[PDB]
């Protein structure tokens, strides 16, 4: 036959398996991302990025999966969508690919700022700049896909010069360009976003762990999700860009019937995983938020520690030393004047409180104070290297001290600090337990000392 | 002989 070599040899099982899979991903991903859009619409800046991500993934399924399933899984030749179809389909495939790539990446950069740079995030961001940001990543996505309009194209590969059943869509340009094009795709669609996602997520994950049983269980799944997101990206997208690079980097000299046959099976695997990304993303990225169980499934360390040690009160009290305090250990003033406090409390939040506040207002204060303590530690020579060397749990204990006594108070524990720095847990504990601190607040200090000497939550059985 | 599909 004149096209007989363009025949792809693959098990009919295999073709029936991948099809069943493909369509399974297709409903779950079309529904999930639709329902996601339906859910997000009826609801700071993450909600738009999640929606942008939802679209980009919905489009991968609707634009890429149908033609691939006809023309790449079953009927390999001929290409039944003409030359412009060939150019339009790889363009649109690539565009959505970049959109998802740039969305996932942006979404991580967005949550990096929210949690590690909340000052900027507040003043130097809004829902205007967000939509300016999102416009840019379809604008850019569409831009980056343009090469595909010129490198792809129809071609008659049949042994005879031209026979209608041997037309194929394929890179119809020299390998010096096609290798270059495919390695820009790989770099911008995978590596750049790999570095971004893998780094920032892990940085966010670590910071979030130190920040954060029932009341904070949401945030602890969020951490696991943050790490899951990276594994998900790698596994679903790495084989896809291997196959695209293998396509162009193996020379016609080295190609063999076996390799030819391998590739087309590898195609079934790689692309099935690729479509998985779009299907799971809506579920993975929306897990952390409340209403997950609800919305999709209808369609069928420092906070805890201080919450215990400082407690929570809504009226003004006098702390251990006798100073007017409110909420989660927020010292209002050292004055003995009960009015002077009320004045400073109204100033604090910005309204005539009369010495009483709401839980939201207490938790807003807390975060400002913890921010303050952590900046305190990171900006201090005597505290940064100690903190840097400690694990998530012991870091929190160091913050408990700074929250209680201040940055320059804790800098006074010159040797107890050195000992923690050098993992001499027992010696630190004994020397810490001989302090004025320990005398004033034995219960709290002993829990904090236990935390330093164990690295566990043994002290905080009362946590909720 | 090599793949034409990408």
């Amino acid at each position: 036959g004149p096209n007989s070599d363009l025949d792809v040899n693959t098990d009919i099982y295999s073709k029936v398996l991948v099809t069943a899979i493909y369509l399974a991903l297709f409903v779950v991903g079309t529904v999930g991302n639709s329902v996601t859009l339906f859910t997000l619409a009826r609801k700071s800046t993450v909600h738009y990025h999640l929606g942008s991500l939802a679209l980009s993934d919905l489009l991968i399924l609707l634009l890429a999966m149908p033609v691939e399933l006809y023309n790449f899984i079953w009927v390999h030749h001929p290409w039944a969508f003409g030359d412009a179809g060939c150019r339009g389909y790889y363009f649109l495939r690539d565009a959505c690919t970049y959109a998802t790539a740039l969305n996932v990446a942006s979404l991580s950069v967005e949550r990096y700022l929210a949690i590690c740079h909340p000052f900027k995030a507040k003043t130097l961001m809004s829902r205007s700049r967000t939509k300016k940001f999102i416009s840019a990543i379809w604008l850019a996505s569409a831009l980056l896909a343009i090469p595909m309009l010129f490198t792809m194209g129809l071609q008659n590969r049949s042994a005879d010069g031209t026979h209608p059943g041997g037309l194929v869509c394929t890179p119809i340009v020299d390998t010096a360009t096609v290798k270059v094009v495919i390695q820009v795709n790989t770099f911008m669609s995978f590596l750049f976003p790999m570095l971004v996602i893998s780094i920032l997520n892990t940085v966010i994950a670590n910071k979030l762990t130190v920040m954060v049983p029932g009341r904070v269980q949401a945030l602890r799944h969020g951490v696991l999700v943050l790490r899951a997101v990276v594994i998900a990206f790698v596994v679903c997208w790495l084989p896809y860009h291997v196959r695209r690079l293998m396509f162009c980097y193996i020379s016609d000299e080295q190609w063999t019937t076996f390799l030819f046959d391998f590739y087309h099976y590898f195609y079934m695997l790689t692309n099935a995983l690729f479509y998985a990304s779009s299907a799971i993303n809506p579920i993975l990225y929306n897990l952390v938020s409340a209403n997950f169980r609800q919305v999709f499934l209808s369609t069928l360390n420092i906070f805890e520690m201080l919450r215990i040690d400082e407690g929570l009160r809504l009226k003004i009290y006098k702390d251990t030393e006798g100073y007017y305090t409110i909420g989660i250990g927020h010292l209002l003033t050292k004055s003995p004047s009960l009015n002077a406090a009320k004045s400073e409390l109204d100033k604090a939040i910005g309204r005539n409180t009369n010495g009483v506040i709401t839980k939201d207002e207490a938790e807003k204060l807390f975060n400002q104070d913890v921010d303050a303590a952590v900046r305190g530690i990171l900006r201090n020579a005597k505290l940064k290297p100690v903190y840097d060397s400690l694990d998530a749990v012991r870091r929190a204990a160091l913050i408990n001290m700074v929250f209680q006594m201040g940055e320059t108070g804790v800098a006074g524990f010159t040797n107890s600090l050195r000992m923690l720095n050098n993992k001499r847990w027992d010696e630190a504990a004994v020397n810490l337990a001989k302090s004025r601190w320990y005398n004033q607040t034995p219960n709290r200090a002993k829990r904090v000392i236990t935390t330093f000497r164990t690295g566990t939550w043994d002290a905080y059985g009362s946590g909720s | 002989r090599r793949p034409y599909i990408l």
